[PDB]
């Protein structure tokens, strides 16, 4: 009903449009199909390109949804660099999908971390607890303070 | 001043007689900080003007890096800014 | 869904959503037609394949590799430039100004020095290649001819070879090396930059880190020698001003050493095809040791056993002996395991 | 071991022999109902003049300036003589001129005359004379 | 390269890759049939050019732009508006409330706090502009 | 059980001529969990087990017992 657009008024004739029609909806599935590749190209749309960041992250892990993936590539990808106060918050933040704010007691050498633990699962909140370990200074001291 | 000015991602010669023919040349009383000063007709070393009639360079074998007064170089030829 | 659709998928497809009484089949007026344009339709999914390839770096050197290390913060290396020094024989009082440029065959390289022939200070002048690249890294013994001509001068050589000169890092280098940067945690003040800065250092070949073993504020360094032996006192030393000065201002840095375990370990073994003893045993001491600093509580005999029958070139094992026992030794506190002898027979 | 001192490569300097035009051979149309002749299940195929006159069909019924998949060339421009834009001896002329400029592209078309022209009415008639290699 | 893919050598491959009999040339019924979505090809090529394009960081438009950074968390930056004090004269006793609006030009501004003529605190109350932008940084 | 059946599918596929019985003892102590193992018996016996010709060991029973 598009393609037969484009020739004369004597092509008007069954066969015609039939032969058409095919390449109307080959044409419909290609457009579709473009439209999901270039919507695998960003992290947060990608579902099953999911994994070609894996070999560029070196993740090499297995998870069953692709949100926590998508997370764990944005820690990765985040985590990276500087480690401070602020940024080490909004990745604590990104995790939690909630706002942190860090209390540091320099004389105690303490740091907590105050925030929302309303969509935050425990054992999500303790693996980001474990990166922040292995990011965070060996001298200082964390601790969990998820608010509910 | 090779390393300094690499730092900030201003390539210099090496050896800094060719330093010399880099840059627009500076007069003594236009010397500013950030300057590169040149005294002997042979440049065995090149200070880097600070200001306050100060500057800092390698002074030669034995010497070790230090901030000299300008007045006190008598032999000043000519001054460029690649800044 | 790229790869999905096949030729043979869409071309199917295509031919069933004709719903005409005409005939589908070889040497057929749609069927030919249909498959004539069904080629031109799957060349865009594997173009599109590829494109994604290229995408994400994935192999065959795409061309979007430097601008994802860009994003990354990885960078090209260009070489280094070689160093050298040269000496000027010719007529006293012959002064060589500074910046005066000589070749070497195709390459040229410029003085660094001003030097004047005969003096006291000698006619030798440091020289360095105007360009970048290990081709430039000369040997000794060299003629040096001078591109301008310069009264006074015969001869211009160097008493050794010019060093220093490297190559534009090589795009499989980068990708390399940007594998390993990901696989690094470099962060501030970790426990990961701990063992780093313990690791650069001489004399420690293994780093193991202990946080607040002596409340907040305190880090227990725990560095290994060669061959898992004690750190000696020096080296120790040394890593620890290391440390200093890469530890951030506040944390109090404490190193300690182990104390070795002196072990015998025999074997009757068959060899493979191709291999030595010495290999055999250089391969298990080193996997002897990585047993050993991963391991805690007691030695086992059959971790052992496992270790060295893995090892490249041993074909069998028998008659294994640690300590001439078959029995589990006990690694107490403050105590590591340390090779002594290896005792093989063929 | 030799070099070769021309542009590309010996392939490209090999002429295939110039022969006739292949015999002329189209799908068969039906005028009356405008559509394509299905023959024991399977498209009709015609030979020499037949496949001519379904392609002059085909070239005088399209409008040359209307649809992208065409050339500038291909086409008649017969419908802006529609309503009398023009005189009667201009539209002649013109409709003489169209349809031979039209019809000539074709290699397999020699000569094409336009020689009887009647205004009765709102009708325009015409007599065509087309010579083909046939 | 997409580039040299036009219309034209898609449809002259195509046509040369079918293996019929029949007169394939401008106005056939196989040329009708083919062409039509070899051009649509053709206009396929040139998204597909434009996409890589827009996948990077280098250039990336205004709104994937923001989704890029904000993976990388880094936000974009929102203007302030001006903050500034006038002074009101007329007769003693008039008070402006706050959120009473005051305009220069076409820009528009709030007053902040509550401002008596004549009164002993003065007649200076805060001023803060409507809208951000460097604009609103009026003269004296 | 299943990672030391992988391993010894892969070895079993791997090698020509006769059994190896240290290399079993290897590949079942370097199988993920095994902390420590004794008594490994193949067929009611220790030793090596010839091959001949067109013949592929393949695993029948595995008696494991913690």
């Amino acid at each position: 009903m598009k393609l037969i657009d484009k020739l004369p008024s004597f092509d008007r004739n069954y066969i015609v449009e039939e032969i058409q029609g095919a390449y109307d909806t080959e044409l419909n599935i290609l457009k579709e199909d473009i439209d999901d590749t270039f919507n695998q190209l960003f992290v947060d749309t990608a579902t099953w390109g999911l994994d070609m960041w894996e070999d560029i992250l070196c993740i090499e892990k297995k998870e069953l949804d692709f949100d926590t993936r998508r997370s764990n590539i944005k820690a990765k990808m985040r985590s990276r660099g500087t480690s401070t106060i602020e940024v080490i918050k909004s990745i604590c933040e990104a995790y939690t999908k909630s706002e942190t704010d860090i209390k540091v007691y320099s004389d105690e050498f303490t740091f907590v971390l105050s925030f929302i633990a309303n969509n935050c699962d425990y054992k999500t909140l303790l693996d980001c607890s474990d990166m922040i370990e292995r990011v965070k200074p060996a001298h200082l001291l964390h601790y969990l303070e998820p608010i509910i | 001043m090779v390393y300094c000015f690499k730092k900030v991602n201003v390539s210099l010669p090496r050896t800094s007689n060719q330093q010399s023919k880099k840059g627009k040349k500076v007069e003594q009383k236009n010397l500013q900080a950030g300057d590169l000063v040149f005294f002997h007709n042979p440049v065995s070393h090149v200070g880097l003007y600070i200001g306050n009639g100060e500057f800092l360079h390698a002074p030669q074998k034995g010497d070790v890096v230090k901030i000299s007064k300008l007045s006190s170089r008598r032999d000043f030829n000519t001054a460029r800014r690649v800044l | 869904m790229y790869s999905d659709q096949t030729y043979e998928v869409i071309k199917n497809r295509t031919l069933e959503n004709i719903n005409l009484d005409i005939y589908k089949g070889e040497g057929s007026f749609l069927n030919n037609m249909v498959s004539g344009n069904n080629l031109e339709l799957s060349k865009i999914y594997l173009e599109l394949s590829k494109m994604h390839k290229m995408a994400f770096i994935q192999d065959t050197y795409n061309q979007f590799l430097d601008k994802r290390v860009n994003e990354f913060g990885v960078y090209r290396k260009l070489g280094t430039e070689s160093n050298g020094e040269v000496e000027f024989i010719g007529e006293k009082g012959t002064v060589i100004n500074n910046g005066t440029i000589i070749s070497y065959r195709d390459l040229l390289f410029v003085v660094i020095k001003d030097v004047t022939i005969g003096s006291e200070e000698g006619d030798n002048s440091p020289v360095q290649a105007l360009e970048v690249g290990k081709k430039y890294n000369l040997p000794t013994n060299c003629e040096f001819k001078l591109v301008d001509n310069i009264s006074g001068v015969t001869k211009i050589t160097n008493t050794r070879s010019f060093e220093g000169g490297t190559d534009i890092e090589t795009d499989e280098e980068l990708k390399e090396r940007f594998y390993k940067i990901q696989r690094n945690q470099a962060t501030s003040g970790n426990k990961a930059h701990y063992e780093e800065w313990a690791l650069e250092v001489d004399g420690v070949y293994n780093v193991k880190v202990y946080p607040r073993w002596d409340g907040p504020g305190t880090v227990k360094v725990l560095i290994f020698g060669k061959n898992n032996q004690a750190v000696d006192t020096e080296t120790i030393e040394r890593c620890q001003q290391h440390i200093d000065e890469e530890k951030p201002i506040g944390p109090t840095i404490t190193v300690v050493t182990p104390l070795p375990i002196e072990i015998s370990i025999s074997a009757v073994m068959k060899l493979e095809d191709g291999y030595t003893l010495d290999n055999v045993k250089e391969s298990f001491l080193e996997s002897i040791n990585t047993y050993f600093r991963d391991i805690r509580g007691e030695i086992i005999y059959t971790k052992v056993m496992g270790i060295l029958i893995n090892t490249t070139g041993v074909h069998d094992l028998s008659n294994l002996l640690i300590n001439g026992s078959t029995d589990n030794i006990t690694i107490n506190e403050d105590k590591i395991p340390s090779v002594t002898t290896v005792n093989f027979s063929e | 071991s030799t070099i070769f001192p021309f542009i590309g490569v010996p392939e490209d300097y090999i002429l295939p022999k110039t022969e006739e035009l292949p015999i002329f051979r189209e799908v068969a149309w039906d005028f009356e109902k405008d559509e394509p002749i299905l023959e024991k299940g399977d498209f009709k195929i015609i030979e020499k003049k037949e496949a001519l006159k379904v392609w002059i069909y085909k070239c005088i019924k399209t409008n040359r300036y209307e649809h992208e998949i065409y050339s500038l060339e291909y086409g008649t421009e017969l419908s802006e003589l529609i309503g009398q834009k023009y005189t009667k001896g201009l539209t002649e002329s013109e409709a003489s001129r169209f349809i031979k400029e039209a019809l000539l592209i074709n290699p397999y078309i020699l000569e094409v005359n336009v020689k009887s022209a009647n205004f009765n009415r709102d009708i325009l008639s015409a007599n065509v004379k087309v010579s083909t290699i046939y």
